[PDB]
């Protein structure tokens, strides 16, 4: 399984009570749409929680998007712990039955909202 | 006799025109084509050239000089101009093909 | 390179296209439009659908952008989009834009 | 070559010595402008005499001039002989640059003066 890698920055907030998802870019996406691009626009999805759902601009013809978008992790900081986020990459080609041609999750009970959590976690292609 | 050939350039444009005029009498006004006319006609014998059947308001935003929701007879052969285009371009840039 | 088996209106298309192969291939190259190839194209397979077989040079210099007397597989499409228009415009066009 | 018909009636006068040349019309005229309507008329031109020139009135628009333009031929009629005269028709759409579609010519040294010289003369393509 391989979609690239993600490189975002995560951040808390304790007035609003969620978790700023800001991812910066993406790099290594697979194409879709005939002519050797895609059309990848993140979408957040989550477990039986489902209390948020954002999809990110339309990245039309690209193999590296750079918008950063920003999603709203409507979740309090208490219910991190049992919270698993998961961002899935969903394809626009317009014509073919376009899926999510990779995926990401994280467990946030074990990662701690001290401060920021800046990485590049690596994509992985869990086809549905 | 009758039914003679004529020049081959005119024996083209009477195939495309006989097809244009077909799909221009479906919602109204047999000379333009509409919004369901222009997307019936690429959506049933055009899969092939050009692949896209979620937005096809991109390209007649795009073909469109009046934005009338109708395309004229000069506005609809546009789509002819890029079609006859994209089988030599297509995607000069990544992959192209055939 | 070359195209297999289309449809009805992506082979209308493409038999222009043959035309060009077949007319460009007298002077050099089976991919550009040369002066002679164009000249006898225009003075024998389209002297009635254009009108204007002796201000040719007119032409050519209004379709070679490039000013290099080569009208390769793009330049040359200009002609056919021009000629498909004189079957409903006869004089309204040419103007001047910079 | 074919440039089409061109009818006129020719002749003579003594007074002034010169040849007055009388045009109906021309005929079957080919296409050069775009529309398939060409601005022709008819300009006189000479051998090394060049003692004579003139331009005719333009006739935009038709395959079929029919204005009767006139003509002074001044040169003596002795001097008929050497004296071959031509008549080219020149086409204008004032925008591109084109050259004379056809013409004819008559050696009036092969054709006497004694009345008048009315025929259907035959008109031809010359590339200049």
């Amino acid at each position: 399984e391989k979609l690239g890698k993600l490189q975002y920055s995560l951040d808390y907030d304790f007035q609003n009570n969620q978790l700023l998802v800001g991812i910066i870019q993406a790099a290594e996406l697979p194409a879709l749409d005939m002519g050797g691009t895609s059309d990848p626009y993140v979408k957040v999805f989550l477990l039986p929680d489902k209390k948020k759902k954002f999809e990110t601009k339309v990245h039309r013809k690209t193999l590296n998007p750079v918008f950063n978008e920003q999603f709203t992790f409507k979740v309090p900081y208490s219910e991190l712990g049992g919270k698993t986020l998961v961002m899935a990459v969903y394809d626009f080609d317009r014509f073919s039955k376009h899926d999510i041609i990779g995926e990401f999750k994280v467990p946030m009970n074990t990662v701690d909202f001290g401060h920021v959590t800046e990485e590049w976690r690596d994509l992985q292609s869990a086809e549905k | 006799m009758a039914a003679e050939p004529l020049t081959e350039l005119e024996e083209s444009i009477e195939t495309v025109v006989t097809t244009f005029f077909t799909f221009a009498r479906q919602e109204g006004r047999k000379d333009s084509l509409s919004v369901n006319e222009f997307k019936e006609l690429v959506t049933q014998q055009l899969p092939h050239l050009l692949k896209d059947v979620g937005s096809l308001d991109e390209k007649m935003k795009s073909l469109d000089v009046n934005q009338d929701s109708e395309l004229k007879f000069n506005e609809y052969w546009r789509l002819i101009g890029e079609l006859a285009k994209e089988i030599r371009k297509k995607k000069d840039l990544k992959i192209r093909k055939k």
